[PDB]
């Protein structure tokens, strides 16, 4: 039945006179999808979605939250077409020069360059790395701390009820939220940015996102225990558990 | 214990080492909530040194309250208690970007203000 919804898109998008229709329905088909975790089911629809339709659009209570959803879809899509890049790239390190114990002389400075090299390329893949971490981090900023009202948070309070769209935009934010800031802690941690590991606790807890109702009790406390590894880590590096200089 | 400080199985003398404002973390480690969540204020009220850390432990205090198993009625006291203490420091948090680079003022890296 995929292809039954995808494709209903084609028919709301030919006729431009049909564009804020077209959007509002892809949005909904796209809110089915993510709680599916289908990102290419997703795109594929968002595509489909001419570049320039919120242009032309230009308002019902009805059209301000589907170009708001919309643009929210985006920023959660984005957030996971540059981390699965990142991702891609974080197990794609070069690999160290293998040793042949007792080498003849020949052997040793084949060597003598294939490990001078290998000196070259580990640090061009934390060069890349360095560009995808602070690539992927801005994105799910971005998501996580959407501007004007919170992500999947309509800004219009004027619509006619719509039971499904609301608790399908509430959900989700319990799915993909808690979902998101454990990938950023893993981005983070991954990277050694421990200090700022532990700043996720200060964007969750905020009385300006609310982020942590988001979040079941459970995701909490697992999320706690995943700071206080970030912790260590600065702990081994000498710093007190948050990162700051020990005086 | 002053004399692992001071310098695996070493995680097991370091939860016995962690006896003392490292507290927290056996805390949250133990599952021990609630208990995490009193050091972790007792902690961030002390703090002077750094605004930056000051607000960190709050916000770790306030999610390990949140995530801890208090009755829905003491669940209300500690966040409001707590909402208290965002409220005052809400204050040198939205100190203008014009003054801070005119004082020269570390972003971060500067003291928990007085009223």
């Amino acid at each position: 039945e995929d292809r039954l919804k995808i494709d209903v898109i084609d028919w709301l998008v030919f006729d431009p006179a049909q564009r804020a229709e077209a959007l509002k329905q892809g949005n909904a088909i796209m809110r089915k999808f993510l709680a599916s975790k289908k990102h290419e089911a997703a795109k594929e629809v968002f595509v489909k979605i001419p570049q320039d339709s919120i242009a032309e659009i230009y308002l019902p209570a009805e059209d301000d939250n589907a170009i708001r959803e919309h643009l929210c879809i985006r920023a959660y899509l984005e957030a996971h077409e540059t981390f699965n890049e990142w991702f891609k790239h974080m197990n794609s390190v070069p690999q160290k020069p293998a040793l042949i114990p007792q080498p003849t002389f020949t052997e040793k400075v084949a060597h003598e360059h294939k490990e001078k090299k290998y000196e070259m390329d580990f640090g061009i893949w934390k060069g890349h790395l360095d560009a995808l971490t602070a690539d992927v981090k801005e994105k799910m900023y971005n998501v996580l701390l959407f501007v004007d009202g919170g992500w999947m948070v309509d800004v219009r309070e004027d619509a006619k009820e719509d039971h499904e769209r609301t608790h399908q935009m509430v959900l989700l934010r319990k799915l993909c939220l808690p979902m998101l800031c454990f990938l950023l802690h893993t981005i983070l941690h991954s990277t050694g940015q421990y200090q700022e590991c532990l700043q996720l606790a200060d964007m969750v807890s905020s009385e300006r996102h609310k982020l942590y109702l988001v979040f079941s009790k459970e995701e909490l406390r697992k999320l706690l225990q995943k700071l206080r590894e970030s912790s260590l880590m600065l702990l081994d590096q000498g710093l007190d558990p948050l990162g700051y200089e020990i005086q | 214990l002053f004399r692992w400080y001071l310098e695996q199985h070493g995680q097991l003398a370091n939860f016995l080492q962690a006896h003392e404002h490292l507290s927290w973390l056996h805390e949250i480690n133990s599952q021990e909530l609630e208990k995490a969540h009193a050091t972790l204020l007792g902690l961030a009220n002390m703090e002077t040194r750094y605004f930056a850390k000051k607000k960190t432990l709050l916000g770790l205090s306030k999610l390990a309250a949140l995530a801890s198993d208090f009755s829905e009625d003491m669940l209300q006291e500690k966040i409001e208690e707590m909402a208290e203490q965002e409220r005052f420091l809400l204050h040198q948090e939205t100190l203008p970007e014009q003054l801070l680079a005119e004082k020269q003022l570390n972003l971060s890296a500067m003291p928990v203000l007085t009223a």
